[PDB]
Parts: C-alpha cells; sequence; structure tokens
C-alpha cells in the first residue's frame, strides 16, 4: 500500500465495486426502542445478499453495536468472511488517517 | 455550535462536550439523512452507512 489516505481510498473502491456489482440493492431503516437496524439486500443473479448492521442510539447520536451480519440462501461463509474482513480493516484505515490527522 | 437536526428547519445548540455537527445516511443515498445532529466524536462509516462531520454553524 501507499500512504493511510491512499489505503482508505482503496478501500473506499472495493466497497463501491460490491454494490456496483449487485444487480439490484435495497435498503431498509428501522428502529424501535433505542435499537437501530440497518439492512442492505443485493441482488446477485439469481442468489441475494442481505447485510445487516446494528446500531443502538445512546444520547440520540448512533453507536455501532456488534459486527456486520451477511445472510445468504445459499452459503457466504467465505463472501461474509471476506467482507466481515473487509469492514475490520476500513475501520482501521480511518483510525489511521485520523490518527494522522 | 449549532447543528441541524433531522427535521428541517430546526438546528441544536450543542451542549459542552460536543463539537461537530454529523450526518449519517446510507452509502448510496448521500441526500436522505438518517440522522443529523450534534456529536462528540465522528462515527466511522461502515459498509452501510456514511458519516459526515464538520465543526461550524449548521453546516451538517
Amino acid at each position: 500500500g501507499g500512504t493511510p489516505e491512499e489505503r482508505l481510498a482503496q478501500l473506499e473502491k472495493e466497497i463501491q465495486a460490491l454494490y456496483d456489482a449487485a444487480d439490484e440493492v435495497v435498503d431498509e431503516v428501522e428502529e424501535k426502542d433505542g435499537k437501530m437496524t440497518v439492512t442492505r439486500t443485493l441482488t446477485i443473479g439469481d442468489g441475494t445478499v442481505t447485510l445487516v448492521e446494528t446500531l443502538k442510539i445512546v444520547d440520540g447520536a448512533p453507536v455501532k453495536d456488534g459486527e456486520i451480519e451477511v445472510i445468504c440462501n445459499p452459503e457466504c461463509e467465505e463472501l461474509g468472511k471476506r467482507l466481515k474482513a473487509l469492514a475490520k480493516e476500513y475501520e482501521k484505515a480511518q483510525e489511521e488517517v485520523e490518527k494522522a490527522k | 455550535l449549532k447543528c441541524n437536526q433531522l427535521i428541517p428547519p430546526f438546528w441544536k445548540t450543542c451542549p459542552k462536550g460536543k463539537n461537530l455537527c454529523y450526518k449519517m445516511t446510507m452509502r448510496a443515498a448521500p441526500m436522505v439523512p438518517v440522522k443529523r445532529g450534534c456529536i462528540d466524536v465522528c462515527p466511522k462509516s461502515s459498509l452501510l452507512i456514511k458519516y459526515m462531520c464538520c465543526n461550524t454553524d449548521k453546516c451538517n
């Protein structure tokens, strides 16, 4: 890799490329009793990917509540393993840019 | 610091400890705010959510 800012831009490109390759993308935001659920459904060929991020609303602001969930009718174990690793790597890249600034 | 609220056209004079404005959107829809107001620390963006933070009046 290059600089922390360049490594973050590459991860942004990989994330965007995932949603561009999807045939359709449907989003849903649900909230109830300080619990917020962010669901994105990707249509990829005949199958589907369901991405679920859950957050707890503390002091009116969203706070991360667990890692992202990847659910599929086939077996997104490997895809979910890459997506869950991509999420954690995407978070460290932002951390390193923020520590620099 | 005054930050725009999720319901326009209202703003909020931030209390002590919240020196940032933030807007929360889905990664594909930057023009549809999900959360919007004062905050202390900028949340890190995720695979589905993008956070934009700023520190001037009504910037979010």
